[PDB]
RNA sequence: AAUGGGUAAUUAUAGCGAGCUAGAAAGCGUUUCCG
RNA sequence: ACGGAAACGCUUUCUAGCUCGCUAUAAUUACCCAU
């Protein structure tokens, strides 16, 4: 009876991609209609061996063309007159903002990522992913854990002192383990049709053109309501969960103070709820207790993909424009044209039972 | 007078539980933390020890005043049903937790199932410097329904209590729904439901008509 | 060809035959093949090694034939992978993969390639 | 199988195996009686019958090791166990020599109410080891009686082993 | 090389040759190799030591060849394990593992390494 | 050659004392199964048999 | 500038590795033949 | 006409009781490359 649950009604106000660690490469999707289709490529290969095209198909996956739509899998169907859907059935619709808006380059996307799913096929946001977003809010807005952390004591600096929040069995003394007493459950498995497959857009202060990037994360469409059960046992983990309305705003206000300053206000959008950042999006300042990582964090990229002289680069999408119209008037949901959202910007509200 | 009482509940998952083992020769870039399977059928199972370890350790905060340091210090309502090795008369007490193997072998199929165990990639993200540390753990899939087969054991010592020793069974079948049935538990991993309980008498001609109707509240 | 005895020292001698970056002697002996490129080939094989322990061979051979697609496609572009599959006899090892024991041998042969790549790196 | 049958046929709590009633002691034997030694039942060790049938299936080794830590009650430590146990569908040849002494009289049919019930309690209780944590669930199948020594008719008895 | 007489004092002298944390003299003499890292190598060998007592050598040598994969992969990353397998001659001991008696000797040689690690810790 | 390191196995048993349930272990030594012992029974014939060498 | 592509990291980390009860317990230690 | 003859080291006995493979962990980071 010491348990007391919560209902974190997560509302996506941004493209949110989560998980699965694997990717559909190029030549593994067909742009037949104005909707994508991701077959089972073992089942695709078995039908095509029966249609006697396997030597042509391996000769298809070696030669490039100056055009790009003839280097996708739909050209192998039209040059050999394939007339069935019939494969490992998974298909999403599209918007037109996936590829370059110009028609010639349309449907020539490459290397989409995947979204985490169960073995049934219906996607969900897992509880392990939603809990890592809560932990950074609970990291950065305590004054006791955001101290001079990340003592290496050996070798190279990136070693965070993970033994700063008590979590182990800790022999002799009594088991406290705060994060054992915060128990984030998974989502309900929602539908495939809220997936829009955005691409990542980098935006810096200098070089004001927002450069494209060939990431093609299949993300959740915004304005989708996803609920979570978060059950807490003890008093200390009990109090830190309804406090999140004052913790996530205090996180984001400290996170508006830099990396959301020094930018135009056009690309950044409003909050309208309690803000939170899920995975695979704006990172390294959201997936980071950020005050002690700024000096340290840029050491890892003295490379060709060099992290800039400033803090970092803004992470952006191009998703279809929607409004909520919840305040007096239609809430404009952006401060620009041309469909820029920032990736991973979620919102929630919390309530017991 | 001697009697045995069987409880054929059905353990249906909502978040997929991870009762681990260790495949010692696992692989690189594969499941480095598997679930325990049935050794022939390779279906994921729930052992009775993971059930009995979560029945007792959740009823040791409810039906145990002067909270126990060891399992030998349980305050002799819990030791009467879960056994107590440091006692003259409580060794092997009256409950047998049979393993819940699998029931819906072909009801999970015709929903679309490649394998009966899903694989989840999980990534300990270092907060400072954003280092990544992935892990791949197995889970029994969402709508998997297991065969709970708890067996009660009536001697001539049981007299008045018989029925007192089922509210602790009914609450153990209820305090675990508010918790996880093992697992990398904090994140999801066994938020489980104990559906359609049914007590029957499998030996000794004992009546369970008044016994069933206190398991439906 | 590779049997249950020699599927490791073939894989060790294969990694040593990968020609290094003899150019640009600052931080020398680096391979043209890179780590995250090789793990793409392993993630193919190290999900059949899991499913072979659970499923039979005949309900699984559709993904096995698609390895011959992937190991050619990943090596048809970005020629350092073609340097692997010609030296490490990958495409010849997929010719003999008729059983679960050989499926669990080639998927374990790929893990020896990732091991000595990480060791000699 | 004695202690399961001890809870049915004693009418008082026997503090010793010698204090079991005269229906247990004339099957399992008693040492304090000079009349109930050389007990009637002879139990032989059960070996793997289906060692070839567990071969060519999804199992390889005939024993699987189960990893089983405990959790400390107040400090939540761990202490990992590795308890070996036989695999699931192993089938064991079981034989149950009963010796019809000339003093048996009409007790032969009373004993088979006891042995079958001893085989029916083992299908409800466990068989060896950590039985309140699983590890039991013994099913006796293909129960039938044959006369390995002559001059007895089990035609009206194999219906009791249905 | 290790015989039935010397497979323990070789393993004792191996652990003493592991270079300590000479840096950071608060709680000194700690090893760069850690306990839970070493047990990953033992769990490999202390499941062949069980199966060698039950099975024959020829129906078991596929897992034996994969030890040469694992002891290189676990030592190719996180260099403190490479400090073990160069000092404790692990990869040389896998060259001579042709029989059940030597398989039960190397799998018992690893247990002496875990013993003196726990003792000198 | 059917690998057996010592020809006598050692079987571990116990006793569960009734009403206290405290075990009482035991280590009894047994010759292993496929041991084959040589048996020689000798029936001696004299003139005092008289057609009793088939009864 | 357009075009065509993604690329590089980490692949589990740290801990426990069994603990405690019982360690044999009841009988028979010669009987019969014999002076 | 053997310090001989006849004599089962044997009867009874569960390797058993207690024990969660658990604890912490966003599949994520970086922003270019080819000509």
């Amino acid at each position: 009876n010491d348990y007391r649950t919560f209902k974190l009604s997560l509302l996506t106000l941004a493209p949110i991609h989560i998980g699965n660690g694997e990717k559909y490469t190029s030549r593994e999707f067909i742009y037949e209609n104005k909707k994508f289709y991701f077959p089972d490529m073992g089942k695709f290969y078995n039908k095509m061996v029966e249609k006697r095209l396997a030597e042509k198909f391996e000769a298809f996956l070696i030669q490039t063309r100056p055009n790009a739509r003839n280097n996708r899998l739909i050209s192998f169907l039209n040059d050999n007159r394939i007339a069935e859907r019939s494969f490992g059935g998974y298909s999403i619709s599209e918007t037109g903002l996936e590829s370059d808006k110009n028609p010639n380059s349309a449907g020539a996307i490459n290397e989409v990522n995947k979204f985490i799913r169960d073995a049934f096929g219906n996607p969900y946001i897992p509880g392990s992913s939603l809990k890592g977003a809560i932990r950074t809010i609970l990291m950065n807005t305590t004054p006791k854990w955001n101290n001079e952390n990340a003592v290496n004591d050996f070798g190279r600096f990136p070693k965070e002192n993970k033994n700063l929040i008590p979590w182990g069995p800790k022999k002799g003394k009594e088991y406290d383990d705060l994060f054992n007493a915060i128990r984030v459950s998974d989502s309900k498995p929602f539908d495939n049709k809220s997936l829009i497959l955005v691409q990542k857009w980098d935006y810096s202060a200098k070089t004001n053109k927002a450069k494209p990037l060939p990431l093609y994360r299949e993300s959740i469409s915004p304005l989708t309501k996803i609920e979570f059960e978060i059950t807490t046992t003890t008093d200390e983990a009990g109090r830190l969960i309804e406090e999140l309305g004052k913790r996530a705003q205090a996180f984001y206000k400290d996170y508006k103070a830099f990396f959301l300053s020094e930018f135009p206000d056009d690309k950044i959008q409003a909050n309208l709820q309690y803000p939170i950042y899920l995975g695979a999006g704006s990172g390294a300042w959201t997936k980071t207790l950020f005050k002690q990582a700024d000096g340290i964090l840029q050491r890892r990229y003295s490379r060709m993909k060099t992290k800039m002289v400033k803090k970092g680069v803004l992470k952006l999408t191009k998703a279809p424009l929607k409004t909520v119209k919840i305040p007096s008037g239609n809430h404009s949901l952006v401060k620009n044209h041309e469909s820029f959202y920032e990736m991973g910007k979620a919102n929630f509200m919390i309530k017991e039972i | 007078t001697f009697a045995k009482i069987k409880f054929s509940a059905q353990i249906r998952l909502e978040t997929g539980l991870h009762i681990g083992g260790s495949d010692a020769f696992a692989a690189i870039g594969a499941i480095n933390s598997p679930v325990i399977k049935d050794p022939i059928t390779n279906l994921p199972i729930i052992p009775g020890s993971s059930l009995k370890g979560k029945m007792r350790t959740l009823l040791a905060k409810v039906y145990n005043e002067k909270v126990a340091e060891k399992p030998s210090d349980d305050s002799d309502i819990l030791s009467r049903l879960f056994g107590n090795s440091k006692d003259k008369r409580f060794k092997m007490g009256r409950l047998i937790f049979r393993d819940a193997f699998l029931s819906n072998a072909d009801e999970l199929d015709s929903l679309g199932v490649r394998s009966y165990t899903e694989v989840k990639f999980e990534n300990t993200i270092d907060r400072i410097t954003a280092e990544a540390n992935p892990r791949q753990i197995e889970r029994a899939i969402r709508n998997s329904t297991f065969d709970f087969e708890l067996i009660y054991e009536i001697t001539d010592e049981n007299e008045n209590q018989v029925e007192e020793d089922f509210k602790v069974i009914r609450d153990g079948l209820k305090l675990l729904e508010l918790d996880y049935l093992g697992g990398s538990g904090s994140r999801g991993y066994g938020k489980v439901a104990f559906e359609n309980l049914k007590a029957t008498t499998v030996f000794g001609n004992y009546d369970v008509k008044t016994l069933n109707e206190l398991l439906t509240a | 060809i590779l049997t249950d005895e020699n599927y490791v020292d073939i894989a060790e001698k294969a990694i040593l035959k990968l020609e290094r970056n003899t150019r640009n002697r600052k931080n020398p002996d680096a391979f043209f093949l890179t780590t995250s490129k090789l793990r793409n080939l392993l993630s193919l094989t190290s999900t059949l090694f899991d499913e072979s322990k659970v499923k039979e061979y005949d309900a699984l051979l559709d993904r096995i034939a698609y390895l011959r697609v992937q190991f050619v496609y990943q090596a048809g572009r970005e020629i350092a992978v073609k340097d692997l599959i010609e030296k490490a006899q990958i495409l010849e090892a997929l010719k003999e993969i008729k059983d679960r024991e050989t499926l669990q041998r080639f998927c374990r042969y790929m893990e020896a390639l990732v091991a000595y790549f990480k060791f000699y790196g």
